């Protein structure tokens, strides 16, 4: 039974460091690769590094030499990856593969479960604003109605409509994570444009993590 | 259940050194004294066991590689060696534990008028680790200029043909080289001699 | 060296399935091709020819030509809508290179064309000196598709944020792109469009600063 087993998920603030294990068993470690691998939430993999144990050659990608350290322990099977610095943009999944040899001396046959790495700078709560629905939006015809909440740390953020009484119609859509590391997602309901003028439409945002919630009116301007 | 040795030793055609054959061995009973108990092999040395003590000893795993080298190449299969097939072709470990053997086949694998099918890799930017395998193509950039898949100045194609003819000298002559890898795991033993 | 493959491949099940991935000389260098899926890690499925590991099946093979290399499955399964990548041994530098990968979705429900509704900039936002274009595109399937920003008719590559699509409870598919920038382009432009593109068929919306 060949494996490669990570050491569990972490969460830390920019600036600090870090370091991941990844001990190997079933097979001999000094004679083999060992790669790191990283993968951004949603995004595809991106070969990182690879040393070798039995003699510890370490070879680099161009876009990550310099900004992380690959090392390894022969003696207890065990290779390691580390930061010095973090900073927000490497949150992110990684990946230790062990190197094929025969076939497979060029592919990664063996592969770990993923170290999670998320990187928190500050628990931010929220802030929301108005998504109008149109302008011209007459009787007869549905129009959309939004809200949009930016830049909160971290996941996740309740939307409700009209405290909980308006059920038919709401789309919250999942959010998405920013390059600067914060999250921003969008809800929208969709109602009769007869209604706008007559009902009024309140979005009660909740940001569990910040003790925050928000309730956004949202009516047509001009 | 005897190990399949016949399907490796007694196979009608082997493999180009930089593309050499590999078979994994298990869950069989294999006498490994008859094999040198034929005299058929003029190579049979082993590192780590004496061949005696193969019949005693049992194994997590066997690994049976398979190529054709020149004859005064088969000095290289050996750990710590240096040379292009040690280097470029097949490289085995400094703690290599197991047994290396090789045969004459000059009356098989030598044709009138030069059997070019068995190849091996004469450039390479780097050395191969242990038990690597490369069978990539690509031109061999010898020099500052990129070749671009061109063929031409300081821009070699990475294979060359041995070309064994019967009438050649000892040292150029086709030999059949087997190696065989024993791996002891922490896992059960599946292969065993008869003990 | 780059390698590229398309973003996404849709195949019906009982069918051949074929994944290209591009580059200058692959047909000549040793390439693999691995399966990922959804909350898996990756796992080989082809080695260099068209060796296979043990435990995949033979309808999984791959052929190479001198510019390009090409991962065929044949009798599409339902269990093999997963990500695929293509990589490269490269020899030259020693180094392993990745391909952008392929989302293969095998269609078990029909087709589905995207709608989208294009927000500009609430008055708040632009009075606290920000602007964000909020593009929503929901209801479509398969769960891939592409959006291009244009301010005016040029594009827009900076302040460009895309999510993932994501499964909705009705089985089909969302996404958002958000396009931040701020108050003072937003007001120099005449307008400012979002194009979503599936399935080879697009579809543009367009929001004015007035
Ligand atoms: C390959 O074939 C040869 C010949 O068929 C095998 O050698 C014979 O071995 C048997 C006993 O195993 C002897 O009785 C014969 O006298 C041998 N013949 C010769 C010509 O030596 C050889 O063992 C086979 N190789 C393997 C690995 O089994």
């Amino acid at each position: 039974e060949v494996q490669l087993v990570q050491s569990g998920a972490e969460v830390k603030k920019p600036g600090e460091s870090l370091k991941i294990s990844c001990k190997g068993s079933g097979y001999t470690f000094t004679r083999h690769w060992i790669g790191w691998v990283r993968q951004m939430p949603g995004k595809g993999l991106e070969w990182m590094g690879v040393i070798y144990p039995g003699d510890s050659d370490t070879r680099y990608s161009p876009s990550f030499q310099g900004q992380v350290t690959v090392s390894a322990d022969k003696s207890i099977s065990t290779a390691y990856l580390q930061w010095s610095s973090l900073k927000a943009s490497d949150t992110a999944m990684y990946f230790c593969a062990r190197g094929g040899i025969a076939v497979a001396s060029g592919a990664f046959d063996i592969w770990g479960q993923g170290t999670m790495v998320t990187v928190f700078n500050q628990i931010k709560p929220p802030s929301v604003f108005p998504l109008a629905p149109s302008s011209k939006s007459t009787s007869g015809g549905t129009a959309a109605l939004g809200c949009l909440v930016k830049d909160y740390f971290p996941e996740p953020v309740t939307v409700s409509w009209n405290s909980g009484a308006l059920t038919s119609g709401v789309h919250t859509f999942p959010a998405v994570l920013q390059s600067s590391g914060l999250y921003s997602l969008s809800s929208v309901v969709t109602v009769p444009s007869s209604s706008l003028g007559t009902q009024t439409y309140i979005c009660n945002v909740n940001h569990k993590p910040s003790n925050t919630k928000v309730d956004k009116r949202v009516e047509p301007k001009s | 259940n005897l190990c399949p040795f016949g399907e490796v030793f007694n196979a009608t055609r082997f493999a180009s050194v930089y593309a050499w054959n590999r078979k994994r061995i298990s869950n069989c009973v294999a006498d490994y004294s008859v094999l040198y108990n034929s005299a058929s092999f003029s190579t049979f040395k082993c590192y780590g066991v004496s061949p005696t003590k193969l019949n005693d000893l049992c194994f997590t795993n066997v690994y049976a590689d398979s190529f054709v080298i020149r004859g005064d190449e088969v000095r290289q299969i050996a750990p710590g060696q240096t040379g292009k097939i040690a280097d470029y072709n097949y490289k085995l470990p400094d703690d290599f534990t197991g047994c290396v053997i090789a045969w004459n086949s000059n009356n098989l694998d030598s044709k009138v008028g030069g059997n070019y099918n068995y190849l091996y890799r004469l450039f390479r930017k780097s050395n191969l680790k242990p038990f690597e395998r490369d069978i990539s193509t690509e031109i061999y950039q010898a020099g500052s200029t990129p070749c671009n898949g061109v063929e031409g100045f300081n821009c070699y194609f990475p294979l060359q043909s041995y070309g064994f003819q019967p009438t050649n000298g000892v040292g150029y002559q086709p030999y059949r080289v087997v190696v065989l890898s024993f791996e002891l795991l922490h896992a059960p033993a599946t292969v065993c001699g008869p003990k | 060296s780059a390698l590229t493959q398309p973003p996404s491949v849709s195949v019906a099940p009982g069918k051949t399935a074929r994944i290209t991935c591009g580059g200058n000389n692959i047909g000549s260098k040793s390439v693999h091709w691995y399966q990922q899926k959804a909350g898996q890690a990756p796992v080989v499925v082809i080695y260099y020819p068209s060796d296979r590991p043990s435990g995949i099946p033979e309808r999984f093979s791959g052929s190479n030509s001198e510019n390009t290399a090409t991962l065929t499955i044949s009798g599409v399964e339902a269990g093999d809508e997963a990500d695929y990548y293509c990589q490269l041994w490269d020899t030259n530098s020693d180094h392993w290179v990745f391909g952008g990968g392929t989302k293969l979705t095998v269609l078990g429900q029909p087709k589905a064309a995207p709608s989208v509704t294009l927000f500009p900039p609430s008055s708040e936002e632009l009075q606290a000196n920000k602007a964000t274009l909020v593009c929503l595109i929901s209801d479509f399937y398969p769960g891939a598709v592409t959006v291009a920003w244009k301010a005016d008719s040029s594009p827009v590559k900076a302040g460009v944020e895309t999510t993932t699509p994501s499964k909705q409870s009705n089985n089909k598919y969302a996404a958002s792109s958000y396009l931040s920038l701020t108050p003072e382009q937003w007001k120099s432009h005449r307008s400012y469009s979002c194009q979503v593109t599936h399935e080879g068929s697009t579809v543009e919306k367009t929001v004015a600063p007035t």
